[PDB]
C-alpha cells in the first residue's frame, strides 16, 4: 500500500545569489533526509539502496520542492532559507538561462495546472524511487515501488480533478524538464566548485564527490 | 558519510 | 484527431565504433525530417517551429529508434547502417557507460514490456511535440498536440494491453531516461568534433551548430 | 540550412 496521504504529510512535515542558492540547497539536504524517511518503503530499502537513491535524486528532488513553492512568486524563486531570488537578480549573476528555464519549464507549469502538494509528493516519490541507480542491490524492489506511487497518484487525480483526465499524464511529463534541469543545475554547481570562489558547505560538497 | 549517519538516526 | 494508426504508418515508412554511430545517426537525420512529415498536423506548424522542433529532438528521437530496434539483439545495438555494435565493441571504443545506459535503461526496459512500434511511435511523437522547446512561435498549439499524442497513446495501451493499467505510465516514464542519455549522447558527438579525429558528415554537423 | 532545405520538399 502507498497511500497518497502519507505521502502528503512528508510534504507538510519538511515545510550574491548563487552563494544564498548553494546555503539554501546544503540546507535542504539535511532535511531531504527527513523527508525520504517519511516515504513509505524508503527506511525499509538496504541502506546501500537509500543512499543511492538520494545521491542519485537529491538534486531533482531539491529543484522541484524550490519550484512547487514559488509558484505564488512572480519571476522570481523562493529559497529554502527565506530568501527570495528574482529573475533579474539570477541574470546579473550569470545563471539567468537555467533560472529562466526552472520559470517557465517548472514554476509556470506548476502554477498554470495548481499542482497541489499531493500530486508533488507523489512524483518527488517517483523520482526518489528510480530504478535506474546505478548500484542498487534490487532495482526490481525500487521500481515495485514506483510502480505503486504513480499508480496511487493517478487514481488520486482521477479523483479529486475528475474533469482533468489528462491530468495525470501531465503530471509524469514534467519529469525530463527536471531531469534536464537537474543535470545543468549540477553543472554549474561543479563550475562553482572548480572555480572555488563560492562557499560549498559539507553535505553539499558531498553530493558533489564520487561513490 | 554525513548522508550515512543521518539515514541512521 | 490524433489517430494512432497514422503514427504507426510513420514508424513502418521510416524503417571504430564510434565513426561508424556518427555515421548512422547523420544518415537518419535525412530519414527523421520524413518521419516528423508523416506525424498528423506537424506539417501544418510554422517552418520555423518544425526547424526548432526537430533541433531540440532529434538526438532524442534517432536514440529511441535504434534502441526500439535492437530489444531483439543480445548485449548490443543495431545501427542503421545494418552494423550491429556489440557492448564490448562500445567499451572498446571508450564509450562503454553511455552505451550501457542505453541498454539497461532503454533496449532491456523496451524488451521487458514488448513496448509496439505504435507506443514508441507515440513517444517519439510526445517528445517531438516539446512545448519546452526555446523559440516557439505558439508553444500552446504544440503542447495541444502533444496532449492529442497521449491521449490516443492511453486509449490505445487500455485497449490492446487492458491488463496492463500501468503500461500508459510506464511508457512515459521512460522519457526522463530518453532525456539525460540524449544529453550525454550529445556531450560525445561534441568531443567527437572538438578532439577532431571523428569524420562528422554535414547534417550531424548542423546539429552541432548553434541557432 | 539543410533542415530547411528537407522540411520545404
Ligand atoms: C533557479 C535556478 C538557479 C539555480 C542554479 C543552480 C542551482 O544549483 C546549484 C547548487 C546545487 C540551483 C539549486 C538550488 C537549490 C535550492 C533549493 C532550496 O532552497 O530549497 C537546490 C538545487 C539546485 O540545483 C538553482
Ligand atoms: C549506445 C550508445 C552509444 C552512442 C554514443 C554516442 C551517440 O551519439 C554520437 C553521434 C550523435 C550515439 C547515437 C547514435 C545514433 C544512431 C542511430 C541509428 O543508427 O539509427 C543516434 C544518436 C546518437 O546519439 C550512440
Amino acid at each position: 500500500d502507498m497511500p497518497v496521504e502519507r505521502i502528503l504529510e512528508a510534504e507538510l512535515a519538511v515545510e550574491d545569489p548563487v552563494t544564498n542558492i548553494c546555503q539554501a540547497a546544503d540546507k535542504q539536504l539535511f532535511t531531504l533526509v527527513e523527508w525520504a524517511k517519511r516515504i513509505p518503503h524508503f527506511s525499509e530499502l538496504p541502506l546501500d539502496d537509500q543512499v543511492i537513491l538520494l545521491r542519485a535524486g537529491w538534486n531533482e528532488l531539491l529543484i522541484a520542492s524550490f519550484s512547487h513553492r514559488s509558484i505564488a512568486v512572480k519571476d522570481g524563486i523562493l529559497l529554502a532559507t527565506g530568501l527570495h531570488v528574482h529573475r533579474n537578480s539570477a541574470h546579473s549573476a550569470g545563471v539567468g538561462a537555467i533560472f529562466d528555464r526552472v520559470l517557465t519549464e517548472l514554476v509556470s507549469k506548476m502554477r498554470d495546472m495548481q499542482m497541489d502538494k499531493t500530486e508533488l509528493g507523489c512524483l518527488r516519490a517517483i523520482v526518489l524511487f528510480n530504478p535506474d541507480s546505478k548500484g542498487l542491490s534490487n532495482p526490481a524492489e525500487v521500481e515495485a515501488l514506483r510502480e505503486k506511487v504513480y499508480a496511487s497518484l493517478e487514481a488520486y487525480c482521477k479523483h479529486k480533478y475528475p474533469e482533468q483526465p489528462g491530468r495525470f499524464a501531465k503530471l509524469l511529463l514534467r519529469l525530463p524538464a527536471l531531469r534536464s534541469i537537474g543535470l545543468k543545475c549540477l553543472e554549474h554547481l561543479f563550475f562553482f566548485k572548480l572555480i572555488g570562489d563560492t562557499p560549498i558547505d559539507t553535505f553539499l560538497m558531498e553530493m558533489l564527490e564520487a561513490p | 558519510k554525513i548522508l550515512h549517519r543521518l539515514l541512521q538516526d
